[PDB]
C-alpha cells in the first residue's frame, strides 16, 4: 500500500517534467500561426486541460497545422503518446505493487500453515505412546 | 446589465462609419464582445470578436480587413469600423458578449445590443402615389378592399397610414420588393362595403423621413 | 478549420401544445460547446441553449437541446406564448479561427387552411404617365403561404415581369397577405388590352381569375 | 508476460532520449564542414537509419572527420555505444525476466512436493 505510494509520485513527477519538455516542444514552433494559445508553456496544460477536455479544439489548430505545422499530427500524436506511455504504467506500475503484494500473503497465509499441520503432527503421535 | 448601440445611419459607398459599443453594468477589459450582422429576412453572420483581456484580433473572412474592430478598456468602450462599404454589407448590425471573461456567458450570447441599421447606397425616392381601387363591378352586399401604392421607394422604410391610420381593421401593408432599378416597391389595402365606398371618404397617408416626402391620395371609382 | 451549422427544416409550421424538434447538422467535428438562439422578429438574440444543454438563467424548461455528434437537435414539447419564433444554431471554438451561427430555421404558427381574398389593381393614367406601368394583383387573408403566382398579359403568360411580397398571418385572422405587381413598358401596357391572372392555392378549390380590358 | 512489457518501454524511452542526446551531441559538432546531414537533430535519425540502412556513407563523413573531426571516431563509437548499451539490456532485462520466472517455478514445483510427503507421512503413521 505505502510502498508503491512513493512510486507514482517520481513517475507523476516524470510526467510532470515530461510536461515541462512537451511545453519546451509544442509553445516554441506552434505559436506565431495561431499564437492565441501557445506562447507560454502555460498553453500545454491548457493542452492538457485540452485532453481532458477531449480538445477537438486543436482540430481546429490541426486544421491549422494541416495549413501551418503538417509535423503536427506527430506533435499531437507525441502529447498522446507521451500521455499514455506515462500514465498506463504508473497505473500498472501500481497494478504490480498490487498484484505483487497478495502473491507473497497467498503464500504467506500458507507459510504458517504447513509448519502448523506439521507443529500438530508432532504432538499428535505423543499420546500414542506417553 | 445593459449594451451601449449608437452610431449607425445611411451613407454612400467608399464610406467609414465606426460603430461604437460601450461597457455598461460589465467589465469588457475582461469580457469580450462580438458584432454579427442581419439582413432584412436573413439570419445573423458572426463579423468579428474582441480586449479580449489579451487583444484578440478576431474577425470573419466576410469583412476581412474590409473593416477593424478594436475597443477603449480606460472608457469602458468598444469600437467596429465596418470602412470599403461594399453595399453587400449593406445590413442592421447589432455587438454582443459572448465574453469568456468573468461577466458574460462564455458558451454563447451573454446577451443582445440594441443594434443600428446601417444603409449602405444613396439616392432618395418615394415620389408614386399609385391608388388601387376596385371595378365599377366590385362586390356588392359582400367586402371590396382598396389602397394605394407607393413604388420607386430607396431606400427603406416607408411609413403608411389609412384615412390617416382612422381605418386601421382590413389594413395590411405588403413588403418592400426592391425592383430591378434598384428602387424597393410595396402597397397596402383594405376591405369595405360597396355602400360605404360611394358614400364613406378613403385616403390612405403616406410617409418617407429620408426624402421627408408626405403623400395622401383619395379612393373612389 | 472551417464550420457549416446546417439547421432544418426550412419552413416548419405547426399548431400550440405540439411537440417540435429544431436539428442542426455539423460539417466537422463540433464538439460539446454547441449553441442555439431564438428571437421575434426585429427582437434581440435570446440565446436558447448554452453547452447544448445549460438553458441560460430565466430560460423555461419548455425547451431542450440534444447532442448525437455531427447532429445538434433542439427541441421544445408545450408552445409557450413566443410560439412563433427562429432557431439558428452557434458553432464555437474555446478560442480558436473559426467563427459560425446557423443558417436559421422559421418556426410558424400552423393555423386553419383559410381561402386567400383575392383582388385585382390595375395600373392608373395617373402612374403610368411617368412612362412606367404596374398591374397589381391581391392576396390577403391568406392560409397556407404555399401558393402559386401565374399571370397572362392578353392571355399570354409573361416571365421576369413580376416581383412577390408576403405579409405575415393577422393578429386577429391568424391569415398571410400576398403583394405580386405586374410591371413593364408603358409601350407593353398599350400593346396588350386583356390584363388576367391565375392564382393557385389549397383555399381556391375551384381556382378563380379575375381579369380587366386596357380602358 | 505483462510484468515485463512495461520495463521495456521505459528502457525505450531511455533510448529514446539517448537518441535526443546523441542528437544533440552529434549535430552541434559535425555540421559546419559537411552540414547537409547534421544541422538538424533530424540527422540523427537519419543517422540511424543510416545504420539501420548500414550507412557505410558516414565512411564518407568518417573520411571528412579524418579531415574535419576526428573526434566523431567517438561520435560515431558513440552512436555503436549507445546503442548495444540499450538494446542489449533491453533484451537481458527480458532475459533475465525470463529466466527470473523458472527459478522461484522450479521451487514453486517442489513447493507441493514437500508438503505432499508430509501430507503423505501424517496418513502414514496411522
Amino acid at each position: 500500500l505505502l510502498r508503491a505510494i512513493p512510486g507514482i509520485a517520481w513517475i507523476a513527477l516524470l510526467l510532470l517534467v515530461i510536461f515541462y519538455v512537451f511545453a519546451v516542444m509544442g509553445t516554441k514552433l506552434f505559436a506565431q500561426s495561431f499564437p492565441e494559445w501557445f506562447g507560454t508553456l502555460g498553453a500545454s496544460m491548457y493542452t492538457l486541460f485540452q485532453v481532458m477536455t477531449l480538445e477537438s479544439w486543436s482540430m481546429g489548430i490541426a486544421r491549422p497545422v494541416i495549413e501551418a505545422y503538417p509535423w503536427a499530427w506527430i506533435y499531437f500524436v507525441s502529447f498522446i503518446l507521451v500521455s499514455s506511455f506515462t500514465v498506463l504504467n504508473l497505473f500498472i506500475g501500481i497494478i504490480i505493487e498490487s498484484m505483487q503484494s497478495a502473491h507473497h500473503a497467498e503464500d504467506g497465509e500458507r507459510t504458517d500453515a504447513y509448519r502448523d499441520e506439521v507443529l500438530a503432527r508432532l504432538e499428535q503421535i505423543d499420546q500414542r505412546l506417553n | 446589465v445593459q449594451l451601449v448601440e449608437s452610431g449607425g445611419g445611411l451613407v454612400q459607398p467608399g464610406g467609414s462609419l465606426r460603430l461604437s459599443c460601450a461597457a455598461s453594468g460589465f467589465n469588457l477589459y475582461s469580457s469580450s464582445i462580438h458584432w454579427v450582422r442581419q439582413a432584412p429576412g436573413k439570419g445573423l453572420e458572426w463579423v468579428a470578436s474582441i480586449s479580449p483581456s489579451s487583444g484578440s484580433t478576431y474577425y470573419a473572412d466576410s469583412v476581412k480587413g474590409r473593416f477593424t474592430i478594436s475597443a477603449d478598456t480606460s472608457k469602458n468602450t468598444a469600437y467596429l469600423q465596418m470602412n470599403s462599404l461594399r453595399a453587400e454589407d449593406t445590413a442592421v448590425y447589432y455587438c454582443a458578449r459572448t465574453s469568456r471573461g468573468w461577466i458574460s456567458y462564455g458558451s454563447g450570447l451573454d446577451y443582445w445590443g440594441q443594434g443600428t441599421l446601417v444603409t449602405v447606397f444613396n439616392q432618395i425616392k418615394g415620389p408614386s402615389v399609385f391608388p388601387l381601387a376596385p371595378s365599377s363591378k366590385s362586390t356588392s352586399g359582400g367586402t371590396a378592399a382598396l389602397g394605394c401604392l407607393v413604388k420607386d421607394y430607396f431606400p427603406e422604410p416607408v411609413t403608411v397610414s389609412w384615412n390617416s391610420g382612422a381605418l386601421t381593421s382590413g389594413v395590411h401593408t405588403f413588403p418592400a420588393v426592391l425592383q430591378s432599378s434598384g428602387l424597393y416597391s410595396l402597397s397596402s389595402v383594405v376591405t369595405v362595403p360597396s355602400s360605404s365606398l360611394g358614400t364613406q371618404t378613403y385616403i390612405c397617408n403616406v410617409n418617407h423621413k429620408p426624402s421627408n416626402t408626405k403623400v395622401d391620395k383619395k379612393v373612389e371609382p | 478549420s472551417d464550420i457549416q451549422m446546417t439547421q432544418s427544416p426550412s419552413s416548419l409550421s405547426a399548431s400550440v401544445g405540439d411537440r417540435v424538434t429544431i436539428t442542426c447538422r455539423a460539417s466537422q467535428s463540433v464538439s460539446s460547446a454547441v449553441a442555439w438562439y431564438q428571437q421575434k422578429p426585429g427582437k434581440a438574440p435570446k440565446l436558447l441553449i448554452y453547452s447544448a444543454s445549460s438553458l441560460y438563467s430565466g430560460v423555461p424548461s419548455r425547451f431542450s437541446g440534444s447532442r448525437s455528434g455531427t447532429d445538434f437537435t433542439l427541441t421544445i414539447s408545450s408552445l409557450q406564448p413566443e410560439d412563433f419564433a427562429t432557431y439558428y444554431c452557434q458553432q464555437y471554438i474555446s478560442y480558436h479561427e473559426p467563427i459560425t451561427f446557423g443558417q436559421g430555421t422559421k418556426v410558424e404558427i400552423k393555423r386553419t387552411v383559410a381561402a386567400p381574398s383575392v383582388f385585382i389593381f390595375p395600373p392608373s393614367d395617373s402612374q403610368l404617365k411617368s412612362g412606367t406601368a404596374s398591374v397589381v394583383c391581391l392576396l390577403n387573408n391568406f392560409y397556407p403561404r404555399e401558393a402559386k403566382v401565374q399571370w397572362k398579359v392578353d392571355n399570354a403568360l409573361q416571365s421576369g415581369n413580376s416581383q412577390e411580397s408576403v405579409t405575415e398571418q393577422d393578429s386577429k385572422d391568424s391569415t398571410y397577405s400576398l403583394s405580386s405587381t405586374l410591371t413593364l413598358s408603358k409601350a407593353d401596357y398599350e400593346k396588350h388590352k386583356v390584363y388576367a391572372c391565375e392564382v393557385t392555392h389549397q383555399g381556391l378549390s375551384s381556382p378563380v381569375t379575375k381579369s380587366f380590358n386596357r380602358g
